C-alpha cells in the first residue's frame, strides 16, 4: 500500500 | 496572506468542495488546493535548535536529485525542484534527473521540458516509455546521473531550510551510511506543512509493512540524548534517502528481479545492515511529503495480480528462518512463484552479510517479529477446542474465541521470550480484574502484557492481575474469559509449534 | 487480513 | 560357445551393423561369464535381509541380455522389480518380459537421461547395454551399513568383438572442461584401506551406481533444470560429499558396459555452467577460462536453496579431502599464458600423450592456458609440461610426484629443477642450461575473470 | 559424447 504517514498515536502506559 | 506560505494551510470555501472533491479523484490530493500554492512557498524552519548552530564541513559531495513520477501534477512536481534549487546550496548540487514513468499527462511532456530548461540548475528529463517500476525508473534516472551522491525524492515533496548539508557531511564522514530525512507531513487535504518528530523511526511488521515507531531508549542512550545525532534507523520509508553512488553500486543497488508492486525499501534496509553498512534518519535534515491514502494510479495488467512476488524475494534472500513469521499469518504465499534469486544469494555470498538474527538483535531489539519465543500458532483451549483468533481488530479491541480453521493467518499467535501473547505489533493486555483481554500496541515493558504459560499445567496466568485465561461466558460467548485461577480444562490452552 | 472463509 | 566366456571378425557388412548403436550375430541372452570378484571377496557372506533393489533400466539398443544379466545373477529374494521412447520394429509391444520370472516400462517424449531416471525397491541405476557373479550384494550391503552411502566396478565390453575384459579395482575424476575421466586410486586409498583390496573405494566422481530411494530424495534427486548434455555425473557427485553423503566403487561388485566412440544421436555447456555455480565455488573459472562465459544455464535458485537446506560444506573441503589429486588444484601461483619475453609468443598445446608443445603469436582468446599450480607443475587440462632428457618439452599425463617439477618470479626463469635447464624460446621451446636471457625469460601473469 | 573407457600411458613412479 501507500507509505504511512507518521501520525501521532495513542500515549502508551508505562506502569500497571 | 498567499495561499500555504509557511505551511500555512489552505481551506478551500464550501461553495468549491464539490469540485475540490472531484479534482482530488486525480492524485488523491487536493489539487484545487496545490494550484493556489506558489512553486517557491516559504516553508517554517523545522530543525531542532542546536542543528541551526552546526557548522558542517567543506568540499562536501555534489549530489545529484532523482525524481521519478508517474502522472504528477504539474504543481506538486515543479514545487518539489523548486523546493531543492532555492534550499540546497549550489555549489552541493550536481543537477536533477526527473524520470517519467510513462505518464499520461500533456502538461508531463513538452511544457516539461520548455518550463525546466530556463532552470539555473540542469534538469534533465529522462522517459521510460514502457510503464517500469520505481525500482527500474530510479536506476535508469541513477544511471544518467553524475553526482557523486544519489539523493532520491518522491515528485510531491519539498525540501526545508537546511536538509541537505546534513546528509551529504554523513556521507562524508562515511560512504558506507545511508541517510535519510526526516518525513514531514504534507496534508493531502490542506497542504499544511507539518514536522515530522526526530522519535520516530522505521521498523516493519509480520505482515511485512513498513510502519513509524518510537525510537527506545538505547538510542537516546547511544547519543546521550543528544537529538541532533542521527538515529540508527531499522527500516527506511524508501521514498526520500541519499547515498553515494559508488558504495550504492557495491551493495547491489535494487532487486532488479523484483516487480512493480514495491517492497524494495525492506529489502535494501535489510541488506545496508546486514551487509556491513549504516542505516540513519539525519535528524537535522527535514523534507515534506504528500503522505496519501491510496495510490491514484493503476497498475498495468489489471486487478488480482500476483502480490508478494517481493516479499518472497526479499525474505527468501535475507530474513532466513524468520521469513515463517511472515508465510505464517499470509495463507498461500507459499505457492507463488518468486522468480529467480540466484544472484541475490550471490550477493549476500560475496559481501558476507550477517545473519538476520544478528539484525534483530543488534539493529532492531525492539522488533515486531520475536528473535526469541517459547511458541508460534494457534491457542486452543483443552475444553471447547477453540482457538484465539484476532478477527483483524485493531488497537484497543477484545480478542475473539472461535472455531480453529487451521489456516494460521489471525489465529496466528506467539508466547514470546519477553513473555508476551502477541499476534503481530499487538500483545495481549488485562488492565482490570475480570476485565476483558483487549489488543493493545506492545510496547516490551512487561507489566500488564506479562504472561505465565505453565507448560506442565497448560494454565495462562495474566500476572499482574494473577487471573488466568479461562474459556468464553454465555454472556460474552465469543471472547476469552480470566478469572480465578480453578484448575479446570477450560483454564488450560494448547499453545504447540505449526510447521510448515 | 488473511483468507477467513470460515465461520 | 558363440561369445560365451570373443567374437572373430567375420571376414570373406559388420561396418553397417556396428553404427547404428555405434557382431553380436551368435551371443547368446544367457552367456556364461567369468566371476571377476577377487578371491577374498567370495569368502564374505553379506547380511540378510538386506534391502531390495529396484533395478532402473533404453534408447535404440540384443542388449534382454541386459536383463538377464541382473536376473541370472541377482538371489532372487534381493531384486523387487526391474523398471525412453524408442522408435524402432522391436522398440515396441513385442510381451517378453511379462514371460521373466521377475517384474519388469515407461516411456513419448525423448527426453534425458536425468528426466529418464525421474519404483518400489527400497534401494540402483544401470544403462540399457551392462552385462556378474556377486555384484549386487556388496552394493546392498554396504547401502545397509549406511542409507547415505552411494558404484560397481565398470568393467569393459569390447565394441568391437563384445569380449569381456574386467577393469582395475584401482582406477576411480574429473578434467578441466568438467569432463569425466578414469584415474589411478592413489595411495591414501589404500592406506586407509591398510592393503585390502575387497573395501569399497570412496570415488571423487561417479559416471552406474546403487543408492537407496529415500536418501535419493532427501538429496534433491537430479537437477531437473539441466537439458539432456550430460554433466549430472559430476554434479550428483559433488552434492552427495559436500552434502554429508559418502560415494563408493565397490571393489567386490563388477558388471560390464559397453564403453563406446561415439554417439548415433552449438554450445551446450548450460548444465555445466549450473553445477559449477551451485557447487564448485571460485574453482569454476578453471572451467570458464577454456571454454565464453554467457551460456544461459537457466534458475539455479533451488539448488542454492537446497545447498543451504542440506548445510553441504564448500567444494574446498572436497579438493582437500575427497580429491586432493585433483586435475584442478585447490592452490596455484599462476593461472594464465605463457609469454616470452623476447619472441612475444605464447605455449600453446594444439590439443595428446607424448606430444611435443608448441609456441604460436598470443590471441589472448583456450588452448593456450595454462597453470603453474602450488605442486610446482606447469599443467594444461589433464596434461603437465615434462622433460625427460637433458636439451624436448613433452606433454605428459599429471602424476603428482614430482621431472615435471619446475621452479622465478624476480627472474621470470622457469627452472626444471631435475634438468638444471631453464625453458627458452625456439614451433617448440627449448630446454638449455640457464643463461639469464630475455630468450628465457617468461611472463606468467594472471588471466583476470 | 560416450564415457571415456578404463583402459591405460604407462606411468612412472621415479626419475
Ligand atoms: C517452537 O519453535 C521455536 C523455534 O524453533 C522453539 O524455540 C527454539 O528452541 C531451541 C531449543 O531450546 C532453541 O535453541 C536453544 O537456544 C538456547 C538459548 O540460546 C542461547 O544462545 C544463542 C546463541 O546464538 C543466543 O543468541 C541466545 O540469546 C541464548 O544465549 C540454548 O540454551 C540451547 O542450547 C542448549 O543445549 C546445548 C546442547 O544442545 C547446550 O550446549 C547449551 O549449553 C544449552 O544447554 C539451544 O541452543 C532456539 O533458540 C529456540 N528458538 C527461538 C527461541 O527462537 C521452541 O522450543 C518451540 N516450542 C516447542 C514447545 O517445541
Ligand atoms: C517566490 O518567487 C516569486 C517570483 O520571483 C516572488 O515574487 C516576488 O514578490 C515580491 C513581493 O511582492 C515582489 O516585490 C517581487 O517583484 C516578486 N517577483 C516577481 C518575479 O514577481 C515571491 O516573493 C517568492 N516567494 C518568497 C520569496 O517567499
Ligand atoms: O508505477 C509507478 C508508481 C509510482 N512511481 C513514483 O514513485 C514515487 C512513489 O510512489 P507513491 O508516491 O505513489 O507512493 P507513496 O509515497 O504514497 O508510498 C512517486 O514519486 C511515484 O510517482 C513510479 O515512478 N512508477
Ligand atoms: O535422449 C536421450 C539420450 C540418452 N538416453 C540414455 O542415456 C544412457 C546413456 O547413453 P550412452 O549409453 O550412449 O552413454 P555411454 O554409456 O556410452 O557413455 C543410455 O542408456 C540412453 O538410453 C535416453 O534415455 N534419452
Ligand atoms: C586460491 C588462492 O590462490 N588463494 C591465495 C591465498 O592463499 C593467498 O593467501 C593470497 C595472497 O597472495 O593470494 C590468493
Ligand atoms: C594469481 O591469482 C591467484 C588467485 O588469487 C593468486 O593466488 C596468485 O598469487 C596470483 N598470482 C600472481 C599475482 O602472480
Ligand atoms: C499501562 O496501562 C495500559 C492500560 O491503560 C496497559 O495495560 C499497559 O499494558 C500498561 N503498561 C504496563 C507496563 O503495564
Ligand atoms: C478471516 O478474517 C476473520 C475476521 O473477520 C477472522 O479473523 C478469520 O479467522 C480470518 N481467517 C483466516 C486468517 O484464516
Ligand atoms: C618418470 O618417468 C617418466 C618418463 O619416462 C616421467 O617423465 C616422469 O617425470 C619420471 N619422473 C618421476 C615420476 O618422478
Ligand atoms: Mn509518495
Ligand atoms: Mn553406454
Amino acid at each position: 500500500g501507500t507509505t504511512p504517514s507518521p501520525v501521532p498515536t495513542t500515549s502508551t502506559t508505562s506502569a500497571p | 496572506e498567499g495561499p500555504g506560505e509557511m505551511g500555512k494551510p489552505v481551506v478551500i470555501p464550501k461553495e468549491d468542495q464539490e469540485k475540490m472533491k472531484e479534482m482530488f479523484k486525480i492524485n488523491q490530493f487536493n489539487l484545487m488546493a496545490s494550484e493556489m500554492i506558489a512553486l517557491n512557498r516559504s516553508l517554517p524552519d523545522v530543525r531542532l535548535e542546536g542543528c541551526k548552530t552546526k557548522v558542517y564541513p567543506d568540499n562536501l559531495p555534489t549530489t545529484s536529485v532523482v525524481i521519478v513520477f508517474h502522472n504528477e501534477a504539474w504543481s506538486t512536481l515543479l514545487r518539489t525542484v523548486h523546493s531543492v534549487i532555492n534550499r540546497s546550496p549550489r555549489h552541493m548540487i550536481e543537477e536533477i534527473v526527473l524520470v517519467d514513468d510513462a505518464s499520461e499527462r500533456d502538461f508531463l511532456k513538452r511544457p516539461l521540458e520548455s518550463y525546466v530548461k530556463k532552470l539555473k540548475v540542469p534538469v534533465h528529463v529522462i522517459r521510460m516509455e514502457q510503464r517500469s517500476g520505481l525500482i527500474r525508473a530510479r536506476l535508469k534516472g541513477a544511471a544518467v546521473s553524475r553526482g557523486q551522491v544519489i539523493t532520491f525524492l518522491d515528485a510531491h515533496c519539498e525540501c526545508t531550510a537546511g536538509w541537505l548539508e546534513p546528509l551529504l557531511a554523513r556521507i562524508k564522514h562515511d560512504r558506507r551510511t545511508v541517510v535519510c530525512p526526516i518525513i514531514d507531513v504534507i496534508s493531502d487535504d490542506t497542504f499544511e506543512y507539518m514536522a515530522g518528530s526526530d522519535m520516530t523511526y522505521g521498523g516493519f511488521n509480520w505482515k511485512l509493512n513498513f510502519r513509524w515507531y518510537p525510537v527506545p531508549q538505547r538510542e537516546m542512550d547511544r547519543r546521550k540524548g543528544d537529538r541532533t545525532l542521527p538515529v540508527r534507523t531499522p527500516t527506511m520509508a524508501g521514498g526520500l534517502f541519499s547515498i553515494d553512488r559508488d558504495y550504492f553500486q557495491e551493495i547491489g543497488t535494487y532487486d532488479a528481479g523484483m516487480d512493480i508492486w514495491g517492497g524494495e525499501n525492506l529489502e535494501i534496509s535489510f541488506r545496508i545492515w546486514q551487509c556491513g553498512g549504516t542505516l540513519e534518519i539525519v535528524t537535522c535534515s527535514h523534507v515534506g511529503h504528500v503522505f496519501r491514502k491510496a495510490t491514484p494510479y493503476t497498475f498495468p495488467g489489471g486487478t488480482g495480480q500476483i502480490i508478494n512476488k517481493n516479499n518472497r524475494r526479499l525474505a527468501e534472500v535475507w530474513m532466513d528462518e524468520f521469513k515463517n513469521f511472515f508465510y505464517i499469518i499470509s495463507p498461500g504465499v507459499t505457492k507463488v512463484d518468486y522468480g529467480d534469486i540466484s544472484s541475490r544469494l550471490g550477493l549476500r555470498r560475496k559481501l558476507q552479510c550477517k545473519p538476520f538474527s544478528w539484525y534483530l538483535e543488534n539493529i532492531y531489539p525492539d522488533s515486531q517479529i520475536p528473535r526469541h519465543y517459547f511458541s508460534l500458532g494457534e491457542i486452543r483451549n483443552v475444553e471447547t477446542n477453540q482457538c484465539l483468533d484476532n478477527m483483524a481488530r485493531k488497537e484497543n479491541e477484545k480478542v475473539g474465541i472461535f472455531n480453529c480453521h487451521g489456516m494460521g493467518g489471525n489465529q496466528v499467535f506467539s508466547y514470546t521470550a519477553n513473555k508476551e501473547i502477541r499476534t503481530d505489533d499487538l500483545c495481549l493486555d488485562v488492565s482490570k480484574l475480570n476485565g476483558p483481554v483487549t489488543m493493545l500496541k506492545c510496547h516490551h515493558l512487561k507489566g500488564n502484557q506479562l504472561w505465565e504459560y505453565d507448560p506442565v499445567k497448560l494454565t495462562l496466568q495474566h500476572v499482574n492481575s494473577n487471573q488466568c485465561l479461562d474459556k468464553a461466558t454465555e454472556e460474552d460467548s465469543q471472547v476469552p474469559s480470566i478469572r480465578d485461577c480453578t484448575g479446570s480444562r477450560s483454564q488450560q490452552w494448547l499453545l504447540r509449534n505449526v510447521t510448515l
